[PDB]
């Protein structure tokens, strides 16, 4: 396909979530105006999107959570969604706010997801109320055969609640905007919720490869007496008839757990020629009442956007436990800074679990990461002020008044030189860009016979020897 | 801590 069909939609949303119920809603839309629907649930979707979007194999509308819908309008990818005055007012302002970029809606949203506890009653009537607690249980569980608490650790969501809690954040909002000069994966809390996790994992009560399936596979099966997870998660364990609880997670050094919190949301695509079809499935189909039934009856949505269909749901215990840690947790930004933020954070946490990194270290990569964009600009301009200087001072300062050969003043691209004579070693201290220069320590450049700067024996470039800048450490 | 070079093909 070198363009998208014109005259049928094409759906992408995650395969946790309830693609077979969207099908059926998809069904009557067909039903009613002929052209067919197609739900999809391809692998890292998020990740694929940009790559794929105008292309052609590229879907009419994309499901996901808010957070990376930033980064797509960013890059053109997205529709701006043109719904009135009066479809806005059926959901709730706070999941519009999720989806506004730049003044602009450029998503519908569905639902509003965080992370719970969930527990097996069985195995744990009385749950945990602090991470702290948990070793202590762990041990009592293993003694009977089982675990006491898995859980994906291979994606940042799942272990985000724990580095927060101390008071880990992803970037500081002041103003009512979010600032991303400063990032808080580094500070004394992320560390420690960090830590903690590693620590579980030293003393056996987690194991580091544990990922979305094994872990599910772990609670489902009566093997373990709590799990992590969401809405969507509800159905299977029905399923298989574990009885069970879905709870507050639990405190970290007497501070809540704090997950970050989703708006499962729905976009146009940009390119698409089907984008009013797109907007009348989505507003006149799926955001109802009959709609959201269809899927949440496959895989939970959790609390809906839609506020006719939230006041059936919000009797529901699961529900409220659901809305308590959202209200705990924070709402994800929306900025185009997150996907790097994630991966940092992603990279971290599987050093550190993985024991190829210590936390302080795991860590200081994911600042490095998570901050790019300022690093980048803040190294650039040291380097550039000093251009500068040396610019204007090459120009000032008066010919070389000498009889004999000398190697003329120069930028060296990290620090500036004088006219020199020939013979003279020349010398001064090392400049501060890196973390591992000692400003007290100094710099050669040798100036030979002939008046022409060294040049390294390796390659013949011009070479002022640095070597003691970071030599000592 | 990652290293920071001082070899030929720096300045
Ligand atoms: O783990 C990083 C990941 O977190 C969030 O994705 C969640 C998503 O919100 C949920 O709908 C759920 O299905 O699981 C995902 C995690 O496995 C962010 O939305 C996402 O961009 C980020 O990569
Ligand atoms: C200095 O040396 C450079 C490089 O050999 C040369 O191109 C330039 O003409 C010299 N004169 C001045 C004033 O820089
Ligand atoms: C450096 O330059 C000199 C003169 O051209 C030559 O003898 C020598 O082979 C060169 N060394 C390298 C590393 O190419
Ligand atoms: C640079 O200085 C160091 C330390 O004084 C010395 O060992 C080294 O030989 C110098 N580098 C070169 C290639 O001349």
């Amino acid at each position: 396909m070198a363009k998208i069909e014109e005259g049928k939609l094409v759906i992408w949303i995650n395969g946790d979530k309830g693609y077979n119920g969207l099908a059926e809603v998809g069904k009557k839309f067909e039903k009613d105006t002929g052209i067919k629907v197609t739900v999809e649930h391809p692998d890292k979707l998020e990740e694929k999107f940009p790559q794929v979007a105008a292309t052609g194999d590229g879907p009419d509308i994309i499901f996901w959570a808010h957070d990376r819908f930033g980064g797509y309008a960013q890059s053109g990818l997205l529709a701006e969604i043109t719904p009135d005055k009066a479809f806005q007012d059926k959901l709730y302002p706070f999941t519009w706010d999720a989806v506004r970029y730049n003044g602009k809606l450029i998503a519908y949203p569905i639902a509003v997801e965080a992370l719970s506890l969930i527990y097996n009653k069985d195995l744990l009537p009385n749950p945990p109320k602090t991470w702290e607690e948990i070793p202590a249980l762990d041990k009592e569980l293993k003694a009977k055969g089982k675990s006491a608490l898995m859980f994906n650790l291979q994606e940042p969501y799942f272990t985000w609640p724990l580095i927060a809690a101390d008071g880990g954040y992803a970037f500081k909002y002041e103003n009512g905007k979010y600032d991303i000069k400063d990032v808080g994966v580094d500070n004394a809390g992320a560390k420690a919720g960090l830590t903690f996790l590693v620590d579980l994992i030293k003393n056996k009560h987690m194991n580091a490869d544990t990922d979305y399936s094994i872990a599910e596979a772990a609670f489902n099966k009566g093997e373990t007496a709590m799990t992590i997870n969401g809405p969507w998660a509800w159905s299977n364990i029905d399923t298989s008839k574990v009885n069970y609880g879905v709870t507050v997670l639990p405190t970290f050094k007497g501070q809540p757990s704090k997950p970050f919190v989703g708006v499962l949301s729905a976009g146009i695509n940009a390119a698409s020629p089907n984008k009013e079809l797109a907007k009348e499935f989505l507003e006149n189909y799926l955001l109802t009442d009959e709609g959201l039934e269809a899927v949440n009856k496959d895989k939970p949505l959790g609390a809906v956007a839609l506020k006719s269909y939230e006041e059936e749901l919000a009797k529901d215990p699961r529900i409220a436990a659901t809305m308590e840690n959202a209200q705990k947790g924070e709402i994800m930004p929306n900025i185009p800074q997150m996907s790097a933020f994630w991966y940092a954070v992603r990279t971290a946490v599987i050093n550190a679990a993985s024991g190829r990194q210590t936390v302080d270290e795991a860590l200081k990569d994911a600042q490095t990461n998570a901050a790019a964009e300022f690093l980048y600009v803040v190294g650039r301009k040291k380097m550039m002020d000093a251009q500068y200087k040396c610019y204007d001072r090459m120009q000032q300062l008066p010919a070389y008044q000498g009889e004999g050969p000398y190697c003329n003043r120069t930028w060296d691209g990290w620090l500036c030189w004088d006219d020199t004579p020939a013979g003279v070693l020349s010398y001064q201290f090392c400049p501060d860009y890196f973390p591992d220069f000692d400003p007290s320590e100094k710099v050669t450049k040798y100036c030979d016979e002939k008046g022409v700067w060294f040049k390294h024996p390796e390659n013949n470039r011009t070479w002022s020897n640095y070597t003691m800048c970071n030599a000592f450490t | 801590y990652p290293r920071t070079n001082t070899g030929s093909g720096t300045p």
